[PDB]
């Protein structure tokens, strides 16, 4: 049956960054686990923020502040820049 | 004195001024070798964590992979993939960085080597190389040769079931005597996976001093022997009636 | 400012912690650890405040900040 | 372009992210910018980690990134290590480290 | 007369361990908090309750840290906590690198 | 005439060699089948008649080995702080106390 | 078939090897039994949680996902087996 994964997108990114480098099945699974873990943490933090502010929706602001609470300094900064850039590009297009 | 030439001169067996009766050996050759060793399966490369420069020699420079190198502290020499490359000071068995030696008569007991010049402590002198024997072959060759009425038995057990023979072919490190005051010692080094033995010093041997290490007492037959050094506690005879090996 | 955490106060804290003999360099090391701890907690609390669009840091924000850090606090409307 | 990821110029599936957010009971409603933002964050983290993982695999003369590489990468980068400070990587192993007092003199 | 060194400390341990009142005077702590907070954002206000919560958490954390430090120093056959003890404690905790 | 052996290593050297050896690889160290038997016993006492996916056992073993390696690291740290070089049980207890384990 | 004393299946050499991967050089004799106890405690906790999840699931077989959930519960998240 269908067992969804981030395998393909991880491959795309990898080749974007290391075109000439493979990934093992075990490594691929680990990467998938990392992706899911970060997703869950950010989503939970955002939901918590939504609840704390008596708000019934999650917007990119909640995600952004969640990242700011979760990731470290430089990592958080670059992640925030990327997220805002992607949001702006999506809005424009 | 040594005068190693390929033409065999007039010399019966004394190995003095004409050591050209036997054939020399450069590396210990194996007989029953097989791909059942930890050579390239697990120990592929024990690279050292050095960060040399190599851009400063003869001025404020240091010898790479010194006593602070891990490999040297481990009784292991760096491989060809050392970060210095050819400036590594560990590959001494490959480059054959021996020391000055000479074989002459020094006592009626037998031929011996005396230091020619200064030789600081912890310095490679020579290497032990010879024919490595098998299990069933050792017990047969010893008994066949024991009846050959000979005094020198160049037998050295590298491991529990590997004895090296330097009788038929022996390098310069075969004339060394024994005494109760060892100024040298042997060390079991691992180069390229294979185990190798060497000969290092322990003190500031002056110029013109003997170079012998402490043998390990052991007997095989009923007969016994004794030494002739007489340093301070020259036991000579074996340590009791021993039979182990 | 930071030094306002007086050495004897650090001694009192340690005593409540069960310490009997205290070293000189302790005091400053404790000051540093306290500064770091406060930095993290207040950082998170501000972040919470900012997302709330408030110029006044609330207790609740402190509470969520501590809870994030796995240092849950009781007695301020948990 | 049709794909929302193409609209945002992203490699990750924005649609899948949107579904996930909605099928996770994180809030009553989900905004349209959050899937994009979160997908961008995930992409950025994956790229950052993969860079070091590939570099490590290179250092070990290997064409494929294996778990050992992922470990090495994460544990050597201070920030990544902090993000995954309470995480275990199967077959990860550890960074080679020996305490000073254990070295011979 | 004189109390032998090391006795009044035990009395104080008994004394402080039986009470719960905060041990850092409020105003310097509050000024420290405001100084620290300022570096993240300007013109910020604090509910006194928030400051009290901050102080509660900080003092409780410090007491726990010192408990661990005393444990370490005892393990090191010592009776005087020393910086290295706190470093070891925090390291094992995972707080310091 | 006898056969003599070269020399003997000083203590602790092979300890270091092993240390680097196992710090270079990643393969699991506890043997598999005893571990599986121990896990089966432990589960049995929690509930009878349970079966296991092999992958589950493997994940359990990975987490166990990781936990133990970290524990030993902290133990070694404690041993060093106690001006010693041999880790001793009390070191483990101190590590587990400070960790907040019971 | 009954299972007994399987804790001693964790032989001394294995514990030594682990301690090597932990950076330990010299191992006291009593360390082995203490380590056995620690491992038994940790395994008991993790298996309790995993079995609990399996029970709720109404399954007679423990799945890797159960183990991963249990570990994440213990603040010891694991990568490499899903989740
Ligand atoms: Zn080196
Ligand atoms: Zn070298
Ligand atoms: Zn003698």
């Amino acid at each position: 049956t269908r067992k969804e994964s981030y395998a393909i997108y991880v491959y795309k990114v990898l080749k974007q960054v290391h075109p000439d480098t493979g990934i093992s099945s075990k490594a691929m699974s680990i990467m998938n686990s990392f992706v899911n873990d970060v997703f869950e943490r950010i989503a939970g933090e955002a939901s918590r923020l939504a609840h704390y502010n008596k708000r019934s929706t999650i917007t990119s602001r909640e995600i952004q502040t969640a990242v700011r609470l979760l990731l470290p300094g430089e990592l958080a900064k670059h992640a925030v820049s990327e997220g805002t850039k992607a949001v702006t590009k999506y809005t424009s297009a | 004195d040594d005068f190693r030439d390929p033409q065999r001169w007039k010399e019966c067996a004394k190995q003095g001024k004409m050591p050209c009766y036997f054939d020399l050996i450069e590396e210990n050759v194996y007989l029953t070798e097989r791909k059942k060793n930890k050579s390239h399966r697990d120990i592929k490369r024990m690279q050292c964590e050095c960060t040399p420069l190599s851009k400063d020699e003869r001025a404020q420079g240091e010898i790479a992979c010194g006593e602070d190198c891990l490999n040297r502290l481990l009784m292991i020499e760096c491989s060809s993939r050392c970060p210095n490359g050819d400036y590594c000071s560990n590959r001494r068995f490959q480059r054959k960085q021996h020391a000055d030696v000479e074989v002459i008569l020094t006592e009626k007991k037998g031929w011996g080597l005396r230091a020619a010049k200064d030789l600081p402590s912890n310095t490679f002198v020579l290497e032990y190389c010879g024919e490595v024997l098998d299990h069933k072959e050792f017990k047969a060759r010893v008994k066949e040769y024991a009846r050959n009425k000979n005094i020198h038995y160049y037998f050295m057990a590298l491991k529990n079931d590997e004895i090296i023979d330097a009788t038929q072919k022996g390098n310069c490190s075969r004339f060394m005597n024994h005494s109760c005051e060892p100024n040298c010692e042997t060390q079991k080094w691992t180069v390229n996976g294979q185990l190798r033995v060497g000969f290092f010093t322990t003190k500031l041997v002056p110029s013109g001093s003997e170079l012998t290490f402490d043998y390990q007492f052991q007997r095989y037959g009923k007969e016994a022997q004794k030494c002739f050094c007489g340093s301070a506690n020259c036991r000579g005879y074996l340590g009791g009636e021993n039979r182990v090996s | 400012n930071i030094q306002g955490i007086t050495k004897p106060a650090i001694r009192r804290l340690a005593r409540r912690g069960g310490v009997k003999r205290i070293s000189g360099l302790i005091y400053e090391e404790t000051r540093g650890v306290l500064k770091v701890f406060l930095e993290n907690v207040i950082r998170d609390a501000v972040t919470y405040t900012e997302h709330a669009k408030r110029k006044t840091v609330t207790a609740m924000d402190v509470v969520y900040a501590l809870k994030r850090q796995g240092r849950t606090l009781y007695g301020f409307g948990g | 372009a049709k794909t929302r990821s193409s609209r945002a110029g992203l490699q990750f599936p924005v649609g899948r992210v949107h579904r996930l957010l909605r099928k996770g009971n994180y809030a009553e409603r989900v905004g349209a910018g959050a899937p994009v933002y979160l997908a961008a964050v995930l992409e950025y983290l994956t790229a950052e980690i993969l860079e070091l993982a590939g570099n490590a695999a290179r250092d070990n003369k290997k064409t494929r990134i294996i778990p050992r590489h992922l470990q090495l990468a994460v544990r050597n980068d201070e920030e990544l290590n902090k993000l995954l400070g309470r995480v275990t990587i199967a077959q990860g192993g550890v960074l080679p480290n020996i305490q000073s007092v254990l070295l011979p003199k | 007369h004189r109390y032998r060194p090391g006795t009044v400390a035990l009395r104080e341990i008994r004394r402080y361990q039986k009470s719960t009142e905060l041990l850092i005077r409020k105003l310097p702590f509050q000024r420290l908090v405001r100084e620290i907070a300022q570096d993240f954002k300007t013109d910020l206000r604090f509910q006194s309750s928030a400051v009290m919560a901050l102080q509660e958490a900080s003092e409780a954390y410090l007491v726990a840290l010192f408990e661990d430090t005393n444990l370490c120093a005892i393990h090191a056959k010592r009776v005087t906590i020393m910086p290295k003890d706190i470093q070891l404690a925090r390291r094992i905790r995972g707080e310091r690198a």
